[PDB]
């Protein structure tokens, strides 16, 4: 008996079996339909046949916002890509912390009712990583596509009234970087148009030491700019662009939020932590999730948390080089431990007490 | 947000210990652990916990990963037992040891009921708790270690 472990990003589907080293499926966690108004296609295809399709993802901000199109990417993972049997194969999911309670419930829900495993998990994305780290103690800081949030855990237990989330992350990044992209009189407007320009941000885009500096090294040379070629062959040139736009995980009011940026709810998620373990979390900062990849975000953190901090403080920011993946690792070495198992929840169970379930098991 | 209406709504609580507590039941290296003082040392082998003969307590290979239960009367009884439970990184040890190391120290320190302060040593940063536990020169770094419970994937 092997488990299954499926990351759903909002982005990206991670997937595999417990004990492998990475996940064997890793697609996009979109639906495409017919942009002229055969049904539907889902992940990579979708993809291939974008130039025809309208995309959308069923999830948004971490949550599961179509529960129809949801469905379709779990049988199209089971089936398509993993070619399993969900009914064989007990099954860990994950979940951004703060989701509404009715998201676990209706995950747990389909999961028994419509692809009838045999036993399943919803565990936090946050606590994977901090293992996957090989720590029990640390503040995770994880930003994919639909959220980013901070989860400080001590001695294993994260603590619930120091977690932190923003609803920003890699999706409003490449929507900010599509609307930026029109001062330099280029349009990336359709959803097609939206997996190119998200293309050139991971290929292209960095996070700025010094911001303001930064826009003055742009405008003083072309020393920054990047070209990049369009798939349908037109090369396009970018410059500052390339930091504003992951500048906005410092600066939320680029896209017109009031929110404190990653930095300050990193240090606003530490001092809400008893103060004998912060210098134990201000050394033990760990990066996870595709949107923490930037060049020099890292060292912005750093600098940024030590502007913040008492000037004595030790900091130290733990960035994984794996870590578009550690959530799935984490998942993977948990699910390859009987003890962890032993508190999944059973078809029976399920069968006995409905969705609620979830609450009393899942931690 | 309203932790609440949250999926974190159940986080802190007594039930999760409850949970948790009843999971650590399950391992059989905890049975017996922490009875009398002394050192207890187990090492991960292909995610199980498999115990360390006392011959060789004090001797780590680099490529390995450990947990080392501390048992010592604290100054407030002569007659209890408190713990230290110290998680030891080897310099080349990997990711599936490491991780399973730390879960497997939360669930030691479940199953002794919370007591366990919990200390992270990795090789080369161990702690001065850390080196206290060996005599002099007990502490050996050894070559090599045991195979990756991962299964590659190419
Ligand atoms: N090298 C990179 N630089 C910046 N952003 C990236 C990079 N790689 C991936 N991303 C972004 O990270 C997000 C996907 O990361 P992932 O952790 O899988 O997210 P999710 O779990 O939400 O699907 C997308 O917004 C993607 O564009
Ligand atoms: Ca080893
Ligand atoms: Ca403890
Ligand atoms: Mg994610």
């Amino acid at each position: 008996t092997t488990a299954l472990v499926c990351d759903n990003g909002s982005g990206l589907v991670k997937a595999g079996f417990a004990g492998d080293d990475a996940p064997r499926a890793v697609f996009p966690s979109i639906v495409g339909r017919p942009r002229h108004q055969k049904d539907s296609y889902v992940g990579d295809e979708a993809q291939s046949k974008r130039g025809i399709l309208t995309l959308k993802y069923p999830i948004e901000h971490g949550i599961i916002t179509n529960w129809d199109d949801m469905e379709k990417i779990w049988h199209h993972t089971f089936y398509n890509e993993l070619r399993v049997a969900p009914e064989e194969h007990p099954t860990l999911l994950t979940e951004a912390a703060l989701n509404p309670k009715a998201n676990r419930e209706k995950m747990t829900q389909i999961m028994f009712e419509t692809f009838n495993v045999p036993a399943m998990y919803v565990a936090i994305q946050a606590v994977l990583s901090l293992y996957a780290s090989g720590r029990t103690t640390g503040i995770v800081l994880d930003s994919g596509d639909g959220v980013t949030h901070n989860v400080p855990i001590y001695e294993g237990y994260a603590l619930p009234h120091a977690i932190m989330r923003l609803d920003l992350a890699g999706r409003d990044l490449t929507d900010y970087l599509m609307k930026i992209l029109t001062e330099r009189g280029y349009s990336f407007v359709t959803t097609a148009e939206r997996e190119i320009v998200r293309d050139i941000k991971e290929k292209l885009c960095y996070v700025a030491l010094d911001f303001e500096n930064e826009m003055a090294t742009a405008a003083s040379s072309s020393s920054l700019e990047k070209s990049y070629e369009l798939p349908d062959g037109q090369v396009i040139t970018i410059g500052n662009e390339r930091f504003r736009c992951p500048e906005t995980l410092f600066q939320p009011s680029f896209i017109g939020m009031e929110s404190a940026g990653i930095h300050e709810t990193t240090y606003n998620s530490i001092m809400k932590c008893d103060i004998d373990i912060r210098k134990d979390l201000y050394a033990n900062n760990v990066l996870s999730g595709g949107t923490t990849m930037y060049p020099g975000i890292a060292d912005r953190m750093q600098k940024e948390i030590t502007a913040l901090a008492p000037s004595t403080m030790k900091i130290k920011i733990i960035a994984p080089p794996e870590r578009k993946y550690s959530v799935w690792i984490g998942g993977s070495i948990l699910a390859s431990l009987s003890t962890f198992q032993q508190m999944w929840i059973s078809k029976q169970e399920y069968d006995e007490a409905g969705p609620s379930i979830v609450h009393r098991k899942c931690f | 947000y309203n932790i609440a209406d949250s999926n974190i709504a159940n986080l802190g609580t007594e039930l999760e210990k409850k949970v948790k507590l009843e999971a650590s039941q399950h391992e059989d290296a905890w049975k017996g652990a922490g009875k009398q003082v002394g050192v207890e040392i187990w090492r991960i082998q292909q995610f199980k916990v498999v115990p360390v003969p006392k011959k060789h307590h004090g001797s780590f290979y680099t490529g390995d990963s450990y947990i080392v239960l501390s048992t010592y009367h604290p100054k407030t009884n002569p007659d209890k037992l408190a713990y230290d439970v110290h998680f030891w990184l080897g310099a080349f040890t990997t990711q599936d040891e490491a991780g399973t190391a730390a879960y497997k120290t939360v669930e030691l320190d479940d199953y002794l009921g919370g007591l366990p302060v919990q200390y992270r040593e990795v090789q080369g940063y161990e702690s001065e708790r850390f080196l206290s536990l060996f005599p002099k020169g007990g502490l050996r770094i050894l070559d090599g270690g045991v195979e990756t419970g991962f299964h590659h994937v190419e």
